[PDB]
């Protein structure tokens, strides 16, 4: 996260770290959506242009974390993966369309003050909240700058950007399964997700029921926090039918 | 720079 | 979950975090 701040304790209790077993290192962010299911970006697991193809046994999920590097004894919980499900129409060839994956845990994780699931949006909440200018929040342990790394989880609030501005910021073909967020050059304030924040949640707090909803997944961006560029996020509601289908069939 | 995690979780 | 999206250290105890108001203020 570039130009963010340290998270408060328990501020993002659905935040998950995807951790490589060997060598031991941060792979990506992710989010807890139930006691057994974790949501992330497909490109965290499968990206052939960079020879990335992780299987279940390569990774661990670490939940309840605040410190990036410490083993947070008596606070974090570490889970093994039973199975990975990548969207069947994930477009890694072109533009990362449908950049979404689910991971089923081997065993249910116990909820605590530091571990708690985020809500997935319904159509109405998505319609109400996914509007240009409305702000969401992104969290992660990724790079502090485009080209170092944070001691603890970082957070930044960013406004959703109008689709034509998103499109005009890039040569990539944008789809309805993506949205973008960030400040414009004229707006002064800045901030963005970065490498390592991939897969983490873009959340919004509903003013109707005071619950946090995951509207996006950190997906891609041209550099980090560049003027005139924006961060792109997987549109969670647009892919919710797939999410439900996987959970219904395999849960 | 990562602290080793308990061996029980590794494979 | 029925209790999804309500944080034990915040919503569940009616405490606000330091910047959530920034979000609310944008929901015009
Ligand atoms: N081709 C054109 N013209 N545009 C699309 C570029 C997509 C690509 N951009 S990139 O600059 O390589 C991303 C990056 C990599 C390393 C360090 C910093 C930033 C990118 O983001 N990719 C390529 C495949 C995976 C994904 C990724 O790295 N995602 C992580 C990520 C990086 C930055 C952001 C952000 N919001 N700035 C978000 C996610
Ligand atoms: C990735 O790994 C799986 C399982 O080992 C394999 O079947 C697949 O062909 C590999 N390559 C992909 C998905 O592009
Ligand atoms: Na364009
Ligand atoms: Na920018």
């Amino acid at each position: 996260i570039v130009e963010g701040s340290d998270a408060e304790i328990g501020m993002s209790p659905w935040q998950v770290m995807l951790f490589r077993k060997s060598p031991q290192e941060l792979l990506c962010g992710a989010s807890l959506i139930s006691d057994r299911w974790v949501l992330t970006a497909a490109h965290c697991l499968l990206y052939p242009p960079w020879d990335k193809n992780f299987t279940e046994n390569d990774l661990l999920v670490r939940i309840g974390k605040h410190s990036r590097t410490r083993y947070e004894r008596n606070i974090e919980k570490i889970s093994m993966l039973e199975k990975i499900y990548i969207h069947p129409r994930y477009n890694w060839r072109e533009n990362l369309d449908r950049d979404i994956a689910l991971m089923k845990l081997k065993k249910p994780v116990a909820f605590s003050d530091y571990i708690h699931p985020v809500c997935l949006p319904d159509r109405e909440t998505a319609a109400s909240l996914l509007q240009a200018g409305y702000k969401g929040r992104v969290t992660g342990w990724g790079n502090l700058k485009e080209t170092g790394q944070p001691s603890v989880l970082q957070v930044v609030n960013l406004p959703i950007v109008e689709r034509p501005v998103c499109k005009d910021s890039t040569r990539i073909r944008i789809t309805d399964n993506m949205f973008c967020a960030g400040y414009k050059p004229d707006e002064g304030k800045r901030g963005d997700a970065c490498e390592g924040d991939s897969g983490g949640p873009f959340v919004m707090k509903s003013p109707f029921n005071n619950r946090w909803y995951q509207m996006g997944i950190v997906s891609w961006g041209e550099g980090c926090d560049r003027d005139g560029k924006y961060g792109f996020y997987t549109h969670v509601f647009r892919l919710k039918k797939w999410i439900q289908k996987v959970i219904d069939q395999f849960g | 720079d990562f602290e080793e995690i308990p061996e029980e979780y590794l494979q | 979950e029925a209790d999804c999206g309500l944080r034990p250290l915040f919503e569940k105890k009616s405490l606000e975090d330091k910047t959530e108001r920034e979000l609310l203020e944008s929901y015009i």
